């Protein structure tokens, strides 16, 4: 029933291999919308989504620019950055940041978000009363009272309260038919003898969409949270995704085990046992 | 620095002789620049494609690496990653279990 | 729809 639009930037210095590279990919929930990369062959704001096709050129254009501009800013921040932390010119350093809105069923703001991180550690971050930073650092601190000093979060708040909903609500009506439709996993056990003493049973979640689910083991109906063994959610290409969990048992025992499926797209939540 | 993750996998489950997608996913790295080779015996795949670069709430970079194939009984698959954090490349074989 | 203001950090 909610939803989230966020944007992701990265630029990545590379001294002696031209000017840093500046990439953006836009996300619905899941869905990956549209993509700029500031090393294409004619850099340009790209759909990546059949929903988005449809918005004009004068909405391609401003989003190219937008994206033309920030190849640039992060690149005047990585200059600054290294300037901050002390740092040589003949090293590499990536800044990213990740901004957008999330909203709950009916429309409404849940809350904004804009955060930047350097060299994968946290930098700055917008609070979530839209009006404050969270500084990591006294390099930081330098952002954040020049931000203060220019009421950057001002500008920030009335895009975020104002235009990202109501674009998302926007693209959420337009990609309704698959945006706004959770796919099911499809479930099943399998068994995999290890020895003559002990065998896996693995639980697959195979199809689903949106990529957040809850796959668990329990035995004689209690979790198995430490014996079991969760592989990351994984794509499968189709805009769908994987999953599985898998314990290791006496040979003998299967029948005490249970595999709980949790997921939006579901009517009622499943249970499953190894059918031999 | 955060080193690969790596799952390599089919997009359906596999059947002998059925065309289907082999995929390599990589994620929680850092830094980004990465490279990844799909195998076939051993061999480079040429015809392999990829996502565009994203990265999770943690900052951590994830692609996905794929290629249409058609599994054999016989026939072996892998993928080959290298990385900063790597002091020579990572080979996962594909297990059509996993 | 992106923000058309990122600052300088």
């Amino acid at each position: 029933g909610s939803h989230s639009m966020r944007y992701f930037h990265t630029s990545v210095s590379r001294p002696g291999r031209g000017e840093p590279r500046f990439i953006t990919v836009g996300y619905v929930d899941d869905t990956l919308f549209v993509r700029f990369d500031s090393d294409a062959t004619s850099p340009a704001k790209e759909p990546r989504a059949p929903w988005i096709e449809q918005e004009g050129p004068e909405y391609w254009d401003r989003e190219t620019q937008i994206s033309k501009t920030n190849t640039q800013t992060y690149r005047e921040s990585l200059r600054n950055l290294r300037g901050y932390y002390n740092q040589s010119e003949a090293g590499s350093h990536t800044l990213q940041s990740m901004y957008g809105c999330d909203v709950g069923p009916d429309g409404r703001l849940l809350r904004g978000h804009n955060q930047y991180a350097y060299d994968g550690k946290d930098y700055i971050a917008l609070n979530e009363d839209l009006r404050s930073w969270t500084a990591a650092d006294t390099a930081a601190q330098i952002t954040q009272r020049k931000w203060e000093a220019a009421r950057v979060a001002e500008q920030l708040r009335a895009y975020l309260e104002g235009e990202c909903v109501e674009w998302l609500r926007r693209y959420l009506e337009n990609g309704k038919e698959t945006l706004q439709r959770a796919d099911p996993p499809k479930t099943h056990v399998t068994h995999h003898p290890i020895s003559d003493h002990e065998a896996t049973l693995r639980c697959w979640a195979l199809g689903f969409y949106p990529a957040e689910i809850t796959l668990t083991w329990q035995r004689d109906g209690e979790d198995q949270t430490q014996d079991t063994e969760l592989v990351e959610t994984r794509p499968a290409g189709d805009r769908t995704f994987q999953k599985w969990a898998a314990v290791v048992v006496p040979s003998g025992e299967e029948q005490r085990y249970t595999c709980h499926v949790q997921h939006e797209g579901l009517p009622k939540p499943l249970t499953l046992r190894w059918e031999p | 620095q955060r080193t690969p993750k790596i799952q390599v996998y089919s997009r359906h489950p596999a059947e002998n002789g059925k065309s289907n997608f082999l995929n390599c996913y990589v994620s929680g790295f850092h830094p980004s620049d990465i490279e990844v080779d799909l195998l076939k015996n051993g061999e480079r795949i040429e015809k392999v494609e990829h996502s565009d670069l994203s990265f999770s709430k943690d900052w951590s970079f994830y692609l996905l690496y794929y290629t249409e194939f058609t599994p054999t009984e016989k026939d072996e698959y892998a993928c080959r990653v290298n990385h900063v954090t790597l002091s020579q490349p990572k080979i996962v074989k594909w297990d059509r279990d996993m | 729809r992106e923000f058309s203001k990122e600052p300088e950090l």
